């Protein structure tokens, strides 16, 4: 049933676009998290005096 | 005087305070004093306001890449007039990369004393250092 | 505690502290409507910079504006749909400083209101009723089951809140819908009758009995199924009150007894207004035919 | 059929022919989101007119604006609603000439998104995913069922 075929193919595609949002999304937060830290280091311990 | 005056832009300013805490960073130093625009770009992202800042390129901005690129061509503008004022040289054969000068640290002539940030200001203005807009 | 923890005052001061505004013209509504068909072609929901300037060029063509200063436009179409939370932008160090774009909650659903052809289906409502009635039944037996504050927590709870309470607003939703149907079957009749009444007569008295069927057949179902959802609802209120009684199950309970009995109601006064307009269009007719 | 049967072109240009748009500054949106908090706490779901002015003066006390014409703003607001397909209006006969007006999904949804305090929930998603994944195995064994 075509009908059919087109409708799991839709949700599939769908549930391969939900998947693949939450490894993207922390991509993101870890390059985010990474500067934050790098910052903080930056700001706290190279200053010595 | 009879020789005329005249005073430096608030973007200039901002990329004279960066480029100053850029040859304090021991961090860098390591670098040998070679940095990348990107590099300058980056730091000044990373303590100012970005999106407040862009107010200057553009009354309009709002983080579209094009307004991005627009500033990062006007910072390469400013530099180079930082380099005619002696405050920068750039490399013999790559102009992406550039060297510091002690030079920039009268960008800090408003905090090298740790006093009351209005009395400086009105000591400068006095000595004929720095004028407000 | 109400889904709605501020009452009307305390909403509006909070609507003024943060200027929430929304102006999308023909041409930004139609910007964001290709945005969301855009990304519904797309394999990671996602969108570029420059894709987003491609989609607002090609409505520019179709409202055949002058292609100068388009980037500049689009910038400013797509600035102002981030400014008006329709679209979330990623900046990413990662990224080289290419910025990436995905729709808002808000943006897909102004978008889904024009480009989703939602119709009203006697088979949506009666399976999502059936999905209902076997959720509240599942949550009705572990009511009756007993357990400790987390068996209700996870089993009767977690069930009512997250996926009974979902599915009523979802049939509430299909209710505006064919309120919304109903409104442009009074504006087809009223054309009908404007262009050739005596031969819209035939025409205007089938739509009338046809919108008149759709409503009844779905009052019946919604009463067939009404007091099986409701005999569930009182089996886990009559469950709670005999474990101690939590006040957030009788309170969820009390709300999802509330939009039931709304759920009911709409149909009934529907039918109602529906029969009203129906003696109005015979009286005009018999007063247009005398 | 892909659930959005046009194409960009297409699409672009039923929405010039129909001229569909949303104009919705701070006050008017203010109004929207207070008949929503004011329907949510009825029984019937639908609003009178004068339960709407009523509303829209609660708006204007709010917004700080004279008193002045606020039945003419009022009625001036409800219209714009009505013409941006935010409200639904039904006058029946048997209403005693009294309009009743109830929310469209719409209006629903943009005053959801800024009244409902949507939190992101673990619980939430477990739920889901289990009803769907019990959804799905019901409609793969009526499939391998054949008819």
């Amino acid at each position: 049933s075509e009908l059919v075929d087109k409708l799991v193919f839709d949700l599939q595609s769908k549930l391969d676009r939900i998947i693949s949002w939450g490894q993207q999304a922390i991509d993101l937060w870890i390059g985010y998290d990474r500067h934050v830290h790098k910052f903080i280091r930056t700001a706290i311990d190279m200053d010595k005096n | 005087t009879l020789i005329p005056r005249s005073v430096l832009s608030e973007l200039d300013m901002m990329v004279g305070k960066i480029l100053c805490y850029l040859y304090l960073s021991p961090e860098r130093l390591a670098n040998q004093g070679i940095f990348t625009s990107q590099e300058l770009y980056e730091e000044l992202i990373s303590l100012a306001d970005e999106g407040k800042l862009m107010k200057f390129v553009n009354q309009r901005s709002s983080g579209s890449d094009l307004d991005k690129q627009k500033l990062q061509e006007k910072v390469r503008t400013t530099l180079n007039r930082l380099r005619r004022l002696g405050m920068v040289y750039f490399l013999p054969n790559n102009n992406n990369k550039f060297t510091i000068t002690e030079a920039v640290f009268r960008f800090g002539a408003d905090v090298r004393s740790g006093d009351d940030p209005r009395e400086i200001q009105l000591r400068m203005i006095r000595d004929g250092e720095a004028m407000p807009v | 505690m109400s889904e709605y923890s501020q009452t009307v005052p305390e909403l509006v001061s909070w609507a003024r502290k943060n200027d929430f505004s929304i102006s999308l013209p023909v041409e930004r509504l139609a910007f964001l409507m290709a945005i969301a068909v855009l990304n519904s072609e797309r394999l990671d929901g996602e969108m570029s910079e420059g894709e987003l300037i491609d989609a607002f060029r090609e409505v520019c063509k179709g409202f055949e504006q002058t292609a100068e200063s388009v980037a500049v436009r689009a910038n400013n179409a797509i600035n102002d749909m981030v400014r008006q939370k329709l679209l979330n932008r990623f900046t990413s160090e990662l990224a080289d400083g290419n910025a990436i774009y995905r729709l808002t909650p808000l943006g897909i659903s102004i978008s889904d209101y024009y480009i989703r052809q939602r119709e009203f289906s006697t088979l949506r409502l009666s399976m999502q009723l059936s999905i209902v009635a076997n959720e509240l039944h599942r949550a009705a037996e572990a009511a009756e089951e007993g357990g400790d504050e987390f068996h209700w927590h996870r089993n009767v709870f977690a069930p009512l809140k997250y996926s009974v309470a979902e599915i009523f607003d979802s049939i509430d939703m299909s209710q505006r819908l064919m309120d919304e149907q109903q409104n442009f079957v009074k504006e087809d009749i009223a054309a009908l009758l404007n262009q050739d009444w005596q031969a819209a007569i035939a025409n205007c008295e089938q739509l009338l009995s046809e919108t008149s069927g759709t409503l009844r057949e779905l009052q019946d179902t919604l009463e067939a199924a009404g007091d099986k959802l409701q005999a569930n609802l009182l089996r886990i209120q009559d469950a709670n009150m005999g474990s101690g009684g939590s006040e957030l199950v009788d309170k969820l309970v009390f709300d999802l007894q509330s939009k039931l009995d709304r759920i009911i109601s709409w149909g009934q006064q529907a039918i109602d207004l529906w029969i009203g307009y129906d003696r109005h269009v015979h009286k005009f007719i018999r007063t247009a035919i005398d």
